[PDB]
């Protein structure tokens, strides 16, 4: 009976506001307890035994590398780095999920999706030295990575700017009948941004075929989510702009599997947005810039719910681990993230001419005649220009 | 108001738009076209007739969010897809100004050129238009002018709006196209029907000169070359006018030529003095040509103030206070 | 159960997306019929005559001179205009139900609560022209008005940059102890703007005494909702960001008011916002520059639903109005507005100086400098300007 | 590294910076501090203990939504209320691009002065800092000095951080306050701890000198100041050395009397040569002081590129490329 083009709705004649429903909020789904026990067989994915160690594999590699290049950073070895503990069950419980050729654009928090990919070490490490085996030149920031083969978009630190970008490129997949899916993480503070709100609105109305993906780990820097939003998290936004959404627990790598599997289906199949907020809690600092102890409950995350452990009981249920695989790996590990570690800090530098080109694809003349000139200026004053550890 | 290629038809400068659209999309099957009110051929008619052409996938609307509206391009040209962006008036760029500045412009370099948004063209109705006032009237050239990474194009006409529209969009970087809006409806003239380029970071001398040298772009281009006439005529005085067309990367070289011959050089633009375009030109030219400048370089520009509705006629660098400036300059 | 810091949720064991209920959306709170009469009794706020009769006479009035002042655009007298057709009910029904010191941020086609307010028709045409009786000094764009006497904060071009600066007014008034609620205007369209999801979310977070009251009039320019978004409008996103929200029939001026006025008295004493959707249609093209018959049932919603009409039904009622006081209001009005307009017409414009002050409270010596060489400028070349309807 | 007011206290700049606000929201009631993470402190620690001491109505943390810190800043300031705004990273204003330019600057001038933002400052960390690059490193005071309406200033060290944010907090004009980070923990010096005022629009000419006029702004003061000394050791060249400290609306006649009185002029600065703000003040001084120069006026400046991570020892205009610069301007 209503006529207005804006909503399709009935009248009514009682004036009652509609109220947000935040203290039961969309509920989080779970595959396996804290025990790594199935709750529901008909929800368990049944996945191979050689495709769930990689699962655990990838992330206990990741936590490796990320305690040894936090501690490279604190030693004043690399300028900068930030952890993903506690968050390595989102990263790859959602890569194992997608097509190997599905693009992934990221917020920083994001590695053991190209661990999963099989990213070389090498290469996580040059990025971090910015040394000549960087494809990034050496010119971002340590963990701003990308890689072009594996289809993950090279990390930027503006918070949220991937969003519409990812719709974006989303669409044209769409376009191109490419059957592919475009995944996009952020994290529920970068969720505050504009574009945030751009991204999910373009995504519903142009109808592309993209996986949101929300890791909300409580936190973002120093600011406590009762302080960044108000709703019921991020899940909740998601129908507001048409969007179908969930809510998971991000500690369980079955349940992110799972939905990740789902959403990417149906997005594909409907070129329709999803939205997966995945709960979470960030166990280690920001960054090697931020001392948490600040600000805030972490052993309780580290010690009674973590996705690394509850991944091992799994394993150690099916018969498929135990501990002398696990000291054996632990060890395994450890030395190949070493041996990476050690070439990475000997390699050199970057030709300095470098910081010049790709700033447009052919350096402008006026752009060649800056590069001229610090090659002169190096010829005269080069002794105080640090020209040892750079190539050429 | 205050101012060889095959087959040519005459073209306003809307026209000229919709046909360097129209051959784009022939001719790249990639393309597509989008923004606020584009689908029913945008406020300005540039678009007319290209979705019932080209398709609903092709040329369509997006919701009203200039920041998404950018971002959104620069992720259809992460897949090598060309993207033909509009923002409705320049004056609403600056919701997209991060998108632009700290994403497109440095896409390819943060990268090591494993990514790009090369594809990307955003194009932009631009410049005073009689009534504009503060919001319909910007020419927000200089704010992009310090962003590395981004070409900025800016023609004077509908045969040079086509052709250099043609090349932002084919070329491999990030371009903004600003269109004079109040040259969409004005005189039309002969375009070519099929498509030709005009190259990127090239001035054009449009008329030689041995006194002095004139320097503007868009609409103001006009301004100055009826300043030429009244100093040929008034004061026997020879102008060299010169077109810019690219703010960055700029054409330093036809510039520095001109003013080393003439020994003198003008630069006006509708923009704000302070911080402004001819603020670069005007510190460059000094740099490379200091000793042949027989009186300071003159830049006659917009006051530094937002842009006024019913003070407008007091507002612009029209020909009068060029031509004043230009006759102390010749004294000096 | 859960322990996530981010949301208050229980598990679940099954996988299910959360689908958007968008078919059967958030009703449209009715209070009269399209015949004027009440529906509810219950509902019915029993307003006394004189207020009434205002709310008639204001919208009515704006209606009168929208179409002197459209007719004027149409003639080159004034440069621009945008009229208020078909929306006039959602303008004095909700500035009905505030007090006269909340203060009003706006979008552009808001002018009926400057009516309400008395707002003098002289200052409205001063605007347009941009003469010297505009407090203005005939700076902006016709159309965008302001008034500190009245707490109406001047209109800026930029859509929904008042949303955030209306959030933040409001939580000013909170610590001053205003007891003061602000209101900001937008339209469907501008919620789409990255600005106004920074200013949902900050009000909730920040706990700021607003109504935030969007008119969904089914089209911004060209774009009709089915491509400005994909979710339930505009009401349906208030919830997720913890914001209490209504939806109202804009054509209701009762319905408008009632909603404003619950939505003032909680907002003022609770500290949190509140959010109103009126639902509406554009009547009018979008602006002078528009002919909407290019991309657009205009004859339906002029003939079978009206703001005015259903208010002068409701009035022909309580025996209220009659034939000839229509008649001889319509006369009045349009004498009124007419004696505005030839005095808006015959004043001169601002002095050519005040082009330079106020960019800062005081005039940068380099500014005077610009200032003084439009004076030179001017004193030889000013046969070549229209000086001759300026002032000084 | 690459470089009278009662009781004083040794401060480095993040500690002037807190005593400057403490001393604001002390003597004036409406103030309020808000931004990201502001209320632990910061991440530069220039919030410690102010929250505790003031509440937290008045020193609180905002969504992770620059436009709308901007935009909330500017609404706080339209009611009168003293609003001081914190932007994490100069790198991350571009978001609040539209509501600083369109709206925070435009805000008198379109309302007839009905209405204002006066009240507003926001500050945000600036400058390279070693391993920035491109997003922890920006200097982008040459975007905002395009737009009419705003002040954008940047202090050199401690105690000149505190007058001028005072200044700032004061002013009857929005301002930006840029604080170079690589600054907030390098060395102390004597700060007076109850509240003082260093006047905006106004260089300081910290060392005088007769031979070349040298000009900068933050961190690049000091390596200016350096390069007198190397330029006065080994070439026997007197410098005057003049801290711009206001960027617009800047102090155009302090900085042409000195060049009247040298002949010779270089700017330097770490943003990028293209649009830079060198380019506004080299084009000024020439017009003012045409007759008086020597040799060409010199910019040397970060190269017209983004800011790179491992190549910052080479980008950044040092003293060694002042000092080469000025040895072959001083030879012209
Ligand atoms: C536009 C913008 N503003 C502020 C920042 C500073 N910043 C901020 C405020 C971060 C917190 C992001 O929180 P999150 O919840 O999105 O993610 P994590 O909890 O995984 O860090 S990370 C970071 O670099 C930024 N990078 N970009
Ligand atoms: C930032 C920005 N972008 C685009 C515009 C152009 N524009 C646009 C696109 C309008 C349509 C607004 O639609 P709405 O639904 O918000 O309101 P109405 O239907 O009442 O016009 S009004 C207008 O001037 C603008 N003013 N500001
Ligand atoms: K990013
Ligand atoms: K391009
Ligand atoms: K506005
Ligand atoms: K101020
Ligand atoms: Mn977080
Ligand atoms: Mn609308």
């Amino acid at each position: 009976k209503p006529q207005f083009p804006g909503a399709s709705a009935e009248f009514i004649d009682k004036l009652e506001f509609i109220q947000p429903n935040v203290i039961s909020g969309i509920p989080i789904y779970r595959v396996m307890d804290r025990q790594g026990q199935i709750i529901n067989p008909s929800e368990d994915p049944h996945l191979p035994k050689e495709k769930v160690l990689k699962l655990y594999k990838s992330m206990t590699l990741l936590n490796t590398m990320d305690r040894i290049l936090y501690e490279s950073q604190r030693q004043g070895r690399i300028s900068f780095y930030m952890t993903n503990y506690g968050e390595e069950g989102t990263h790859v419980g959602s890569a194992a999920a997608l097509d190997n050729t599905d693009l992934v654009f990221g917020q920083y928090r994001e590695a053991g999706v190209l661990m999963y990919r099989d990213y070389p070490l090498e290469l996580f490490m040059a990025q971090c030295y910015g040394n000549i085996s960087d494809l990034g030149k050496g010119r971002q920031m340590p963990v701003h990575y990308g890689c072009k083969e594996r289809h993950f978009v090279t990390i930027s630190s503006p918070l949220a700017t991937q969003i519409p970008q990812a719709v974006g490129a989303a669409y044209a997949a769409k376009r191109a009948n490419a059957n592919r899916v475009v995944i996009c993480y952020f994290g529920e503070g970068a969720a505050s941004e504009g574009d945030a709100h751009a991204g999910f609105n373009f995504a519903a109305t142009l109808e592309c075929p993209i996986i949101f993906f929300c890791r909300n780990n409580g936190y973002a820097i120093s600011t406590p989510t009762s302080e960044q939003y108000r709703g019921d998290g991020i899940a909740a936004r998601g129908p507001g702009y048409g969007i179908m959404s969930i809510r998971v627990d991000g500690n369980d790598v079955f349940a992110v599997y799972n939905a990740t599997k789902e959403a990417r289906r149906r997005a594909v199949a409907e070129n329709q947005p999803f939205l997966i907020e995945a709960m979470t809690y960030r166990i280690g600092h920001h960054s090697t810039s931020d001392d948490s102890s600040a600000y805030r409950e972490v052993g309780y995350w580290d010690k009674q719910d973590h996705p690394i452990s509850r991944l091992r009981h799994y394993l150690l249920s099916q018969g498929w681990w135990d501990e002398e695989q696990e000291k054996a790996w632990r060890k395994q590990s450890r030395r190949k993230v070493m041996e990476a570690f050690e070439q990475a800090e000997r390699k050199p530098k970057p030709n300095p001419n470098l910081l010049f080109s790709d700033v447009y694809q052919e350096m402008p003349a006026q752009l060649r005649k800056q590069q001229e000139s610090l090659a002169r200026h190096l010829q005269t004053y080069g002794e105080h220009y640090p020209l040892d550890h750079f190539d050429k | 108001a205050h101012f060889e290629y095959g087959q040519t038809q005459k073209m306003n400068l809307f026209q000229s738009v919709t046909s360097a659209l129209d051959n784009s999309l022939a001719k790249d099957p990639t393309a597509v076209i989008f923004g606020e009110d584009v689908a029913f051929g945008g406020v300005f008619r540039c678009t007319v007739g290209l979705r019932d052409k080209y398709g609903k996938d092709r040329v369509f609307n997006t919701p009203l969010c200039e920041q998404g509206i950018v971002g959104f391009g620069i992720g259809i040209a992460v897949t090598g897809a060309t993207a033909i962006a509009e923002i409705q008036f320049a004056d609403y760029i600056f919701p997209a100004f991060d998108q632009i500045v700290n994403e497109a412009a440095k896409y390819r370099y943060r990268s090591g050129d494993l990514f790009n948004c090369g594809s990307l063209t955003i194009r932009s109705p631009w410049g005073c238009v009689g009534h504009g006032a503060l919001y319909h009237s910007q020419s927000p050239e200089a704010f992009f002018a310090h962003c590395p990474g981004i070409k900025v194009v800016i023609p004077r006409s509908p045969f040079q709006a086509k052709g250099l529209l043609l090349s932002c969009i084919e070329d491999k970087n990030p371009c903004i196209f600003f269109e004079p809006k109040i040259l969409y409806r004005a005189a039309a003239e002969e375009v070519p029907i099929e498509p030709y380029n005009i190259p990127l970071s090239q001035a054009e001398v449009i008329q030689e000169g041995s006194d002095v040298t004139l320097v503007a772009w868009g609409t103001q281009v006009h301004v100055i070359r009826e300043v030429a006439s009244m100093a040929k005529e008034k004061l026997g005085v020879s102008c060299e006018v010169i077109d810019l067309r690219t703010i960055i990367p700029w054409d330093v070289d036809t510039i520095c030529k001109s003013v080393i011959k003439t020994g003198r050089l003008l630069i006006s633009h509708e923009a704000p003095l302070t911080g402004g375009f001819a603020s670069e030109i005007s510190s460059t030219v000094q740099e490379e040509c200091f000793l042949n400048l027989e009186a300071p370089i003159s830049r006659v520009c917009g006051y530094d103030t937002p842009f006024p509705h019913i003070f407008e006629p007091f507002y612009i660098p029209d020909k009068w206070k060029c031509y004043d400036a230009l006759r102390k300059m010749i004294n000096y």
